[PDB]
């Protein structure tokens, strides 16, 4: 169904004429959509087919990440304010009182944006150097894209048969993640809302609500 | 408010309990009539 | 003149060095592929396919965009939105979107049933472009025929070869004029014919310079 | 075999682990293509041949970018806009372009022609650079050297080899630097040095991720 001859493909059934060679179905996500043929040289495909899932993998992240904020003070528990609109919430460090956390100035509390930062680059630069270059710190290195045991603790994937089937779920919620983020972002240039603001508009008035009311909003007036 | 949450809280620990003690032997059902 | 190692260039005689893979057989060849892209045999072929799509929708599109604005200050017809950036606007509008001005034509109301109708008969279509389907097999993916050449304007293989040049170099044409229309309507609020007709009543005066430009910075 | 071998320094350093096709024959070749796109040798050498040009282009950038607008504080100059972006209406003033303010200097109005020259001028340089004109008809298309190396600098195979790294080092230094000036043009309307100087008076109170970085989202300067 994932995976052979006969797995599912992008153009359901006016897919069989237009499926790309090299597509054979031999790594998970494999639909048969290389339009473009960027993927037809073999190195070029397997790097980017590590970028697809680093890219979904931070996506998957970003999803909640940029949801968890705002639900949790809509949901009645914790406070936030700015800090409720991923795309506002990078001022919350920078807005004086600490950044907190859940709304707790007891937690980080950050203010120094220039401290943040820095951390960052150290910290994650060495986690982006292993990743780029197996390491001996992790425990099962194996294949990079997949590092097994250090990264897979509850080992889920320790069953091979469940590791194939799981890896096309992998890809395919980190698609999703990656079809929704490019929508998180989109959605706020236009709307300038919340991206659950926005679900609260599409509830409220489904037919005058939507992306058609906005279609006019960039129009280049003289 | 938080009213419902507090108390949908409590099925966390409940939900946890119950599977604790009846995940495998649901597996064992569901594996028998795949 | 057009095809083979002696076809005419891009660069003209500054051509010099050509891409190897870049010989003839294929309409349109100019010898510039100077990002090296399409150095893959296979990706060339993706590519040749993408430029005569884009090339054909361009040439849809440049005719498409500048006739309700012709008829609309040629006083042909009077529409809703002459200028292509504010036709889609018609939708919402009292009256819906009325072809030609004509409220007795297509009268439509409803934008989403708009996309939806687009969706499923558009879906359908490339389906068929890709796959074949009631209009006939697929055989070039490109160039089918057949139902898609009734009157037989290329029967003849000689004819089909310049015929394919033909198509290239005024979809190619479309796709830099159609791209003019995005930038000129940015920059002019004006629709591209009202700008044509400017360049002409004061092509000193009106012009990207000596206006805008300037308030680009 | 310091710049050019398989010893050679790397973007990542340490951990940095170099590409099959990179392989340090060319210079700058830090084992840099995560993304896979000079995996065809082809391909690779035509992106080669772009990077020097978009590496030499942008230090004349950088260089031409800051003079105007260095030269009208710490020397005598008179430029209508010295920012960069603010250049072109140079030719809009009143008695157009003049070099360095003086009336005399060029003194060019007419961007008719000075498009129509360039066109005509960048036309046959950059026709000649391909087809081999006669500043050198059979010479190496990235490294023509010859009549273009009027001072014979690198003269030598090893010294050239090594020059050739300093090319891109200093020219992908440029090209970054050419971004600066433009991300930051379009951020906040000032040349360059404005902003450097806004980061001298104060480093603290103009770093981005204060002046503008909260006025992305939501609101804006
Ligand atoms: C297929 C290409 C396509 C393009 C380029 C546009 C462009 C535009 N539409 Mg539109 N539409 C397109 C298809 C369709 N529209 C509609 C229905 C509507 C409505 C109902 C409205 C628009 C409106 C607009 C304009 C929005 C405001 C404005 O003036 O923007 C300024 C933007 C520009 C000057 C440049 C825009 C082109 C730019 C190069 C875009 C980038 C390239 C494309 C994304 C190519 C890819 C297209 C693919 C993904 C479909 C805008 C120029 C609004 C309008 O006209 O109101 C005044 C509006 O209300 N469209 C439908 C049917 C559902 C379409 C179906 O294909
Ligand atoms: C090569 C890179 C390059 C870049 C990044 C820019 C960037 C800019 N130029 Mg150009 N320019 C560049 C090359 C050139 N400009 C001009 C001639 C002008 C003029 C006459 C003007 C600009 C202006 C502008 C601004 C945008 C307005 C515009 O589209 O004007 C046209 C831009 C081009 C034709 C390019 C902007 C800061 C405007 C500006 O900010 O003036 C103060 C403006 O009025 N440029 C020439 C000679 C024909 C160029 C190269 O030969
Ligand atoms: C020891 C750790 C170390 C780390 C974490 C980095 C990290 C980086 N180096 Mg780097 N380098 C490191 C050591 C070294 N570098 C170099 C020489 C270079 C060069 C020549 C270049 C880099 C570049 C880069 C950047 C490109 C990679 C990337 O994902 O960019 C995107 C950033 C993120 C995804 C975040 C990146 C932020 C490139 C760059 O971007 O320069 C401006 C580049 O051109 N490095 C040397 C000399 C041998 C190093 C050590 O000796
Ligand atoms: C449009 C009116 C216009 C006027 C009145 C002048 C006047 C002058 N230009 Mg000139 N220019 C003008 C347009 C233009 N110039 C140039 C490019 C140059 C150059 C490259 C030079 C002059 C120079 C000069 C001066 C000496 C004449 C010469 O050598 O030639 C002179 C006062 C010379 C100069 O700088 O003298 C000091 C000089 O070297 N112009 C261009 C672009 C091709 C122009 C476009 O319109
Ligand atoms: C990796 C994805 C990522 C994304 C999608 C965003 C997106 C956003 N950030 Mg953000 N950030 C991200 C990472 C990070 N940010 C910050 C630090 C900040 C600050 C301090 C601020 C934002 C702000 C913003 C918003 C304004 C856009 C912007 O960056 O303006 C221009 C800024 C840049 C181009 C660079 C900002 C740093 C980072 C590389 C983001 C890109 C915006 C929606 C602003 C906001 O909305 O706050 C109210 C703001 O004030 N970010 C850090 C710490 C170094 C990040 C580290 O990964
Ligand atoms: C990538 C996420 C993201 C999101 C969701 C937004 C969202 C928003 N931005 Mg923004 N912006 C972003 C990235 C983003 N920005 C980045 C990376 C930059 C640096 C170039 C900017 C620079 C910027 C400026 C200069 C401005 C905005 C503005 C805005 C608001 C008006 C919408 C708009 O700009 O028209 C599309 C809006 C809420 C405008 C604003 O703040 O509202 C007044 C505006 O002035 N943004
Ligand atoms: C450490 C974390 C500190 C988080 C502080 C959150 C402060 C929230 C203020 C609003 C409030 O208290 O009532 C509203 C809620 C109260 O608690 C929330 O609501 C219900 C319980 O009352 C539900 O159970 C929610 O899951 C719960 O998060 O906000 C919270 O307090 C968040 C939980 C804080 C837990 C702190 C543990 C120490
Ligand atoms: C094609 C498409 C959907 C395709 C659906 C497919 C393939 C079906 C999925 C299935 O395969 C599964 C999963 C399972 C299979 O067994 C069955 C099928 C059913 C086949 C959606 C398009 C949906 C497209 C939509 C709705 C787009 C809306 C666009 C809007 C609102 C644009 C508005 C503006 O652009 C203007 C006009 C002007 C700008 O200036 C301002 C803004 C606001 C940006
Ligand atoms: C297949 C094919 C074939 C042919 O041939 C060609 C073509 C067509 C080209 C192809 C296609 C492709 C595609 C589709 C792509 C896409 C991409 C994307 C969208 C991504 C995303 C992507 C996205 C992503 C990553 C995301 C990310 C995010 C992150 C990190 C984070 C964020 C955040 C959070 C959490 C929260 C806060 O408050 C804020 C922030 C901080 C901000
Ligand atoms: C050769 C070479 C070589 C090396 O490689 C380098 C390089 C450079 C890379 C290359 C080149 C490339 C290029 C040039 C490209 C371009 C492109 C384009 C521009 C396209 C367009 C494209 C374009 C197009 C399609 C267009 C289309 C259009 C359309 C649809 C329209 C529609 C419409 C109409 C009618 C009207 C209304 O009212 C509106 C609408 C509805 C909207
Ligand atoms: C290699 C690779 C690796 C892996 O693979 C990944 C990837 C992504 C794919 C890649 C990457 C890349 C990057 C990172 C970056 C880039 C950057 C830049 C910015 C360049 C520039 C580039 C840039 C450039 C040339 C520029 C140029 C310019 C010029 C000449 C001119 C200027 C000017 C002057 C003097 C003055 C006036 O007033 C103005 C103007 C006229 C305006």
């Amino acid at each position: 169904e994932f995976y052979g001859p006969d797995r599912a493909k992008w153009l359901g059934p006016f897919s069989e004429g237009s499926v790309p060679s090299y597509l054979k179905g031999e790594f998970p996500g494999d639909y048969g959509w290389d339009t473009a043929g960027l993927s037809a040289d073999p190195e070029t495909f397997a790097r980017y087919r590590e970028i697809e899932v680093i890219h979904a993998r931070w996506a998957m992240l970003g999803a909640l990440g940029c949801l968890t904020p705002e639900l949790l003070q809509n949901n009645g528990a914790a406070d936030f304010g700015e800090a409720a609109v991923w795309f506002k919430a990078g001022a919350s460090i920078f807005n004086e009182d600490g950044l907190n956390y859940l709304g707790n100035p007891s937690l980080i509390h950050a203010q120094s944006i220039v401290a943040v930062l820095l951390t960052q680059l150290v910290i994650m630069g060495a986690a982006e150097a292993y990743r780029y270059s197996g390491e001996g710190p992790v425990e099962t290195s194996g294949d990079s894209l997949y590092p097994g045991g250090f990264f897979d603790p509850l080992g889920l994937a320790d069953d091979p048969d469940t590791l194939a089937e799981l890896k096309v779920k992998e890809i395919k919620n980190g698609r999703l993640a990656m079809f929704s983020m490019f929508g998180f972002f989109v959605q706020g240039l236009v709307t300038g809302k919340s991206p659950l603001e926005n679900l609260a508009d599409h509830l409220a008035e489904p037919s005058v609500n939507n992306g058609f009311a906005s279609a006019t909003k960039f129009l280049p007036l003289p | 408010d938080n009213r419902f949450g507090t108390i949908a809280l409590l099925a966390v620990p409940v939900i946890g309990w119950v599977l604790f003690n009846i995940l495998g032997p649901l597996q064992n059902q569901l594996n028998a009539m795949s | 003149e057009f095809y083979g190692p002696d076809r005419v260039k891009f660069l003209g005689p500054f051509s010099g060095n050509t891409p190897s893979y870049l010989k003839g057989e294929y309409p349109g060849d100019y010898g510039w592929d100077t990002a090296g892209l399409s150095a893959d045999p296979e990706t060339f072929a993706r590519y040749r396919e993408l430029e005569v799509i884009h090339a054909r929708w361009a040439m849809l599109g440049a005719l498409g965009c500048v006739t309700p604005e012709l008829l609309q200050r040629n006083g042909a017809a009077n529409f809703g939105e002459a200028v292509w950036f504010k036709a889609g606007a018609q939708i919402f509008q009292e009256g819906g979107l009325d072809y030609l001005g004509n409220p007795n034509l297509v009268h439509a109301q409803s934008i989403v049933a708009i996309l939806l109708t687009q969706v499923v008969l558009m879906g359908l279509i490339e389906g068929y472009r890709v796959n074949g389907g009631p209009a006939g097999e697929v055989v070039d993916p490109i160039y089918p025929g057949e139902a898609f050449d009734p009157l037989g304007l290329a029967d003849d293989p000689d004819t089909l070869a310049e015929l394919k040049v033909k198509e290239i170099k005024n979809g190619r044409l479309a796709m830099v004029s159609m791209f003019g229309f995005f930038i000129q309507a940015i920059v002019t609020g004006k629709g591209p014919v009202q700008n044509l007709s400017d360049h002409l009543a004061s092509p000193s005066t009106d012009n990207f310079y000596s206006l805008y430009a300037k308030t680009l910075a």
